[PDB]
């Protein structure tokens, strides 16, 4: 990191965590891959950290961490991860024609290997990305409320390369995803009720103090006390 | 005083084509109030000069100047929190829909904070203050005024999709006189800076 | 509050202010003592003499700043100092005013405040809908 | 601003050692209200740093800044004399005996005025304007400053036996309103000046 | 003669706000004796100014000056290891549970030492002129002085939970005459260097 305040919003924020956590199956019948579309608003520990800025630019380093473990030797298996950017077709499934694209991303580790490891750049087509967009996504009064359709990175698609085997083995796919190059922009308060949704900022608070609607801090017995 | 009609900076930034206040209607504050809001262009899309500029472009770039004046006599007393918050995403309160469009484009006559302890969005507003804000103390002052930038990471925007700034006006401590049923007009005027349109 | 609980080691000099929200013509004197850690927070206004306080008239002024001496923060990990405030006086209104009169207190820190040892907030933490969707 | 406690010249002497403000307990002043008065360093003896300076040393030589400050709306009215009575011998009404030590050392509380017309000692409350004093017409103004230099023919003086200075603030105009059921705070703070003390 | 109080360096350091010695109670050897020691500043924690500075302030920042004075004729004989020991983390024996804050805080009595073979914490008495120290043999000298630097990694520390450093006397050559039973005085002279105190 490498800097003298420990404050600074790079210091702040370039941190790897776990961003996506799916295992899926492998057999020889006929979902058997990985697919994530890349947010931060999964994990609500990063979530409320980049809430606390308006417009956010970024690199993301993505690391997939790849466990096999039993339903004798765990197999060395080829995994594909995939990043699919907006405005591309992602795979419907694990054989499809899609992984032979030559245009998508690909990158073949093995488990032997160390993590796999890329560098998404920044995929916006504005200059930062909208942290909150007050705003509706198409033309129509049907559109979803607060989803910039700038906004998306892409998709992230992982599947096994080998042919199917009868052996019985879950394959976990933990994806650790690290901010780079962070700019931010017009700071916010920070979120004091829990969050109820990840496609908006719904509140309810909880039911009683702290962090209740009618009380953030939790009471003591008077102000005199 | 801009064009005709005659009645701090964000961060810092001052915005560098025609070149007036648009008064809003009068909103009337009480004890039981709890604050109100404008989103920004949404309030100046059906008005005027603006409004003519945004039904028949396009795209739009500019500023905004907002005068918020409350005039009382020296017998009131209250505080209030006259905040400008950029990207003011609305959460709805105990349900998992999003606001729809009736809920946010509420137009020249605004909105009222439903919860305005968590600025409707789950945060608080004891750190509203993080935002460009002007207090209006009426044992001290009557107006407040706040410049606002293009605020986007977009070089030019949507007015009728999307409303860059909120103009939020929140009674912090309320509204206070011996006989307990008097009112406090506040009288908002926006006065938009650099109207760049293009898509005539 | 909120930045410094991402972090564990704090240190620096807080900044308090106090704005009085009464009417114009709302007069009366507050006392605001300022009690260093492990002092005896007070109870009577004749004992909060022998620490750091002020005396107020909130007919003259409208605000106050109250800078909190360098705690360096969790060197103590039994208080961490204490704020209070007493009456004075009364509070003297007219009679077309409002017999209620209202404080609003800010903190800030100040440019000599330091945050290190960088942890996760306590404040946030777990269902969230829709969260299978990006799958 | 004096020390850590933040809020003319008598005969026009200005006294020249540790170097703040003690605000005494507010009186309150009604209709019906003759007067105050504080012996010092009588006043200040059972107080902080200057009682700890008292009652550890033997003899005391210091000077006083004495700010009353009457705080009231632009309704009321009434006039007080904020005088300060070097040697102020206490005389006691219809009687022969001279008054007691509870009589005159009365210490943060000070006394009330039984006779102010006569000032307590058979003088005249008209002619008390020949002392270092002050008006506070609440008409005009709110406040009093009284500087009290070392009034003594001695060099060092006994604290616990003699009171050099008497700050009086009697009720010229009486206190008015029309609801004739108001009352004024006032406020007496009291700063040494140049404390001399010696004998520890 | 510091102060009004009338009557070498360790590690080659010089401390550099009140600017005496804090002469303490002789204690009285013997042969029976095995050693005596006082912990800093819990030994004046509870006296005069130093007392008064600790007791109404929060952290403490001083150095120390130690004059140890044992006052005998020239038909004594015996040895002292007048020896400050920084940190002196003390055990307890044969228990395994540590000692209470009754055995460590001690005041200005001070404590004696149980085994001061092993310097009540495990370690020896024969290595204990690593620390700074001075021998007094009665044959030459009858006195010793250690300036005691500020020992902490920390800059300022809590006088009330904290002792860092451990005046000890220890009779290594214990106290002979030909009619055993003679007394020979030790008196103990504290002064404190620098003495900042913040936290009123």
């Amino acid at each position: 990191q490498h800097g003298v305040s420990e404050t600074l919003v790079e210091n702040f924020l370039s941190r790897a965590a776990l961003v996506s956590k799916r295992s899926f199956e492998y057999k020889d019948h006929t979902k058997n891959f990985f697919k994530w579309t890349i947010n931060t608003r999964s994990f609500v520990q990063l979530r409320r950290k980049l809430e606390l800025f308006t417009y956010l630019r970024f690199d993301a380093e993505i690391t997939i961490l790849t466990t096999v473990a039993v339903n004798m030797g765990l197999p060395n298996l080829t995994l594909q991860a995939m990043f699919v950017p907006t405005g591309a077709l992602t795979p419907e499934k694990q054989d499809s024609f899609h992984w032979q694209s030559g245009s998508n991303a690909s990158v073949f580790f093995k488990i032997s290997d160390p993590p796999a490891r890329m560098t998404i750049p920044f995929m916006c087509i504005n200059s930062a990305y909208s942290v909150f967009y007050d705003g509706f996504a198409g033309f129509e009064k049907s559109g979803l409320y607060g989803i910039n359709p700038a906004d998306t990175i892409g998709n992230l698609c992982v599947r096994i390369v080998n042919e199917h085997q009868p052996v019985g083995f879950t394959v976990t796919v933990r994806v650790y995803m690290k901010p780079k190059h962070i700019k931010a922009w017009a700071p916010r308060p920070p979120r004091t009720l829990p969050y109820m949704s990840i496609a908006n900022a719904n509140y309810k608070g909880k039911k009683r103090a702290p962090n209740a609607l009618n009380a953030i801090i939790g009471n003591r017995d008077s102000v005199k006390t | 005083k801009l064009g005709n009609s005659a009645i701090c900076c964000a961060y810092g930034e001052w915005p560098n084509q025609p070149e007036r206040f648009y008064t809003l209607k009068s909103v009337k504050w009480e004890a039981g109030s709890t604050g109100w809001w404008w989103k920004l262009p949404d309030a100046l899309n059906n008005i005027g000069m603006f409004g003519q500029n945004v039904q028949h472009h396009y795209l739009y770039r500019s500023g905004f100047l907002i005068h918020v004046q409350c005039n009382a006599t020296r017998f009131h007393q209250g505080a209030l929190l006259v905040v400008a918050i950029p990207e003011h995403q609305r959460g709805a309160h105990n349900t998992n829909t999003s606001p729809g469009f009736d809920d946010i484009m509420k137009g020249e006559e605004g909105g009222t904070f439903n919860h305005p302890y968590v600025l409707d969005d789950g945060t608080s507003l004891a750190c509203a203050t993080i935002f460009p804000h002007q207090w209006i103390n009426l044992r001290t002052n009557n107006s407040a005024t706040i410049v606002l930038p293009w605020m986007n990471a977009a070089p030019m925007d949507f007015p009728l999709r999307h409303n860059q700034w909120t103009l939020a006006i929140i009674p912090v401590v309320p509204l206070g006189t011996r006989t307990m049923s008097s009112m406090v007009p506040i009288t908002v005027s926006i006065a938009p800076m650099c109207c760049e349109f293009n898509g005539l | 509050g909120n930045i410094s609980r991402y972090y564990t080691h704090w240190s620096g000099s807080l900044e308090m202010t106090f704005m009085f929200c009464g009417s114009f013509m709302a007069t009366g004197k507050l006392i605001l003592c300022y009690t260093p850690p492990g002092g005896s927070c007070p109870t009577t206004r004749e004992t909060a003499m022998l620490g750091t306080h002020i005396v107020w008239d909130f007919g003259l002024q409208s605000s106050v700043t109250l800078i909190i001496p360098w705690i360096s923060g969790s060197h103590y990990r039994a208080n961490v100092g204490y704020v209070t405030c007493f009456m004075q006086t009364n509070l003297i209104v007219p009679s077309e005013s409002s017999d209620t009169c209202s404080l609003i207190g800010f903190i800030a820190a100040k440019d000599d405040f330091s945050l290190r040892l960088m942890r996760d907030s306590p404040d946030i933490g777990q269902h969230l809908h829709a969260a299978e969707a990006a799958y």
